[PDB]
């Protein structure tokens, strides 16, 4: 019988560093910045003269410790006393909370858009996503069969392969084949099963 | 419709999405470096406000 | 001990030099471009279309609610003010002959290094984000501005701690 | 040169499995080194949690299982399902 | 008098402000009727 | 108190031929295959048919961007270097018999353990990471490669104690 072919899709290549993908790099590059400014921000602010080296323990070793402890979501040693830092370390916090949900979201969202795929099977589903090309060799019986039959799915098959342009006819079963492999899918072929699955 | 030449009901891209990007946050760091500012400008005085 | 106060000047030194080139060339973006449909860099203020005959064939670029921050990358007052507040930080280091055993002044320096250093974070949002408006790259004048902004923040912590040793430590 | 931080062994222990989950354990390294570790583990946990929390959403979706023999042939090489046919009739006479 | 806890009014405020973005915040009310407030948030 | 500086090196022994047992031999990983499919068994070299006419036949294995990695899944350098550290941290603390109250054999022998460990973790890491790019399941080898580890760890631990039980008691 009539049958169809395709290209087989290989298998998926993860990069090592795929962890990244669901942020975008200005995102990471901006990111050290602010944490650098901060940091810096809250050293200056917090050795002005006590007029006592007791009077402020946020050395610029424990500034940076205390930015970085705050970015991570993992608690730190000792908070800021003096109103000036309160209020970064609060306004930093918040940006932390946006930036966390927000990648938790996307890569949440990525993965579902990615499990939804329902590849095409059955070759009746080939009707709908059209946006894939198909086509049969020319001057055939195939094509004679698809002008003659009269069913709804035949019907519409006919009517987009006597519309589309350019053309999708070929002349011979090794220009067709080549064709397939040329466009490394997104075109595929009609062809009868016992020579499908010779080429196989 | 069956000489059209665009998809006339269904066009569903359905794309891998374009991942999020800085025009999405920026109102964050534009908060931050104003809050910076005002941690400043009262660091100007919490101190020193006393000097004579 | 005591000998840091050449590396402030050390510091500023690099951070005005980087700075001047970092405003003032061409190479702040690669891109796909025309200059009336080819590869071509831009800076902040004019275009020039290469990889091919037409090597050097630029014209000014044109900028033209979101009219209010094209106006701001329009301006491109940010970067600029970054170089002006490293001027009058450079202006406090010299206060080497003057109110000596004050070093108020010294301190000031460290406030313009941090004013400097945040101008170019606010500079480099509003690029990218009107940038947003291509297969891009960045060019060596975006790493140049970066660097120049990492030793602004470097250079200030050492001043005020040379502030910190000249006032602080004489109070016993 | 330090012996001063309580960083005995199995109080090493119960920092990092404090520091798994998120809850904020009372110690902290107190030194560079200490906090060069305390810094990447941190980051470490952050992502694993996060990327878990996205899968579990995930799955709980789509809801598509099938493929329990299908091949049609796989059928001979487990003894776990059992198989036969109509006895007595030309479908046992050709095997 | 009774002492048993320290809070002022700004320390309070930044006590709320931290625990709402869960970042660890040092004091703890160290009373009856202060640990529901701190539960309930 | 006392007995430590013997248990280290019985454990040390211990760990070292167990890890090189589990260098060489065949039993790492099952699954199917073909020697010129049958179920079939690997070691890190060679992989040998069983169940079969061909039982005990073996071939080599095809190792030939992914390719870097392949290449370090093909010398297997990280638990190459696991072995050889593991062995000089055994010869270390053989050679603290002799020398004594230098106390510092003791002090790299720790550190070369732990180096070990480390070693052998990037080395199962790749190992896995280069398979899963089957009905499959570990044989006792990769549980060697795990007891490998955790023997190791502890054995530092007691090494490290051992040095801080010897030294200085002089004075505390």
């Amino acid at each position: 019988g009539i049958s169809i072919m395709i290209k087989k899709p290989q298998k998926s290549k993860p990069g090592v560093f795929s962890f990244l993908d669901p942020l975008a790099y200005e995102i990471w590059m901006c990111i050290v910045f602010a944490y650098i400014g901060v940091s810096v921000v809250l050293f200056l602010v917090s050795r002005f003269s006590p007029y006592s080296e007791s009077t402020n323990e946020f050395g610029i070793f424990n500034s940076l410790w205390f930015s970085l402890g705050a970015f991570m979501q993992q608690g730190c040693d000792i908070s800021p006393r003096s109103l000036s830092g309160r209020i970064v370390g609060g306004v930093w916090w918040f940006f932390t909370l946006i930036i966390i949900s927000s990648y938790t979201a996307n890569l949440a969202a990525f993965l579902t858009v990615e499990r939804m795929v329902s590849p095409i099977e059955s070759a009746e589903d080939l009707s709908k996503q059209t946006e894939i090309a198909y086509g049969t060799l020319d001057s055939g019986s195939t094509k004679e069969f698809f002008r003659r039959s009269k069913i709804a799915v035949f019907d519409k098959m006919w009517t987009y392969m006597r519309s589309a342009e350019p053309s999708v006819f070929v002349r011979t079963t090794a220009e067709g084949v080549a064709r397939v492999r040329k466009s490394k899918g997104k075109y595929a072929y009609l062809l009868e099963s016992t020579m499908n699955e010779y080429i196989e | 419709y069956d000489k059209g030449e665009c998809g006339a009901k269904d066009s569903g891209s359905k794309e891998k999405t374009s991942a999020l990007s800085l025009s999405n946050v920026a109102g964050v760091f534009y908060i931050l470096v104003g809050g910076l500012g005002l941690a400043m400008l009262v660091a100007l005085i919490e101190f020193c406000y006393k000097s004579r | 001990r005591g000998v840091q106060m050449l590396l402030t000047t050390v510091g500023a030194f690099a951070a005005f030099s980087l700075m001047t080139i970092a405003v003032g060339t061409d190479y702040w973006l690669y891109s796909r471009g025309v200059c009336k449909e080819v590869m071509t860099h831009s800076g902040l203020w004019r275009t020039c279309c290469l990889e091919g005959n037409f090597k050097g064939l630029c014209k000014q670029i044109d900028h033209f609610a979101e009219y209010f921050l094209r106006a701001v990358r329009a301006s491109s007052i940010f970067p600029i003010l970054s170089v002006i507040l490293l001027f009058m930080g450079g202006l406090c280091i010299a206060a080497s002959e003057f109110y000596k055993t004050r070093h108020n002044i010294i301190l000031s320096a460290g406030i313009f290094f941090v004013s400097a250093g945040l101008s170019n974070i606010i500079g480099i949002i509003v690029y990218i984000s009107a940038n947003a408006g291509n297969s891009y790259s960045y060019g060596w004048s975006f790493y140049f501005g970066a660097l120049s902004f990492i030793i602004a923040e470097m250079v200030g912590v050492l001043a005020v701690h040379m502030f910190i040793d000249r006032h602080k430590q004489l109070t016993g």
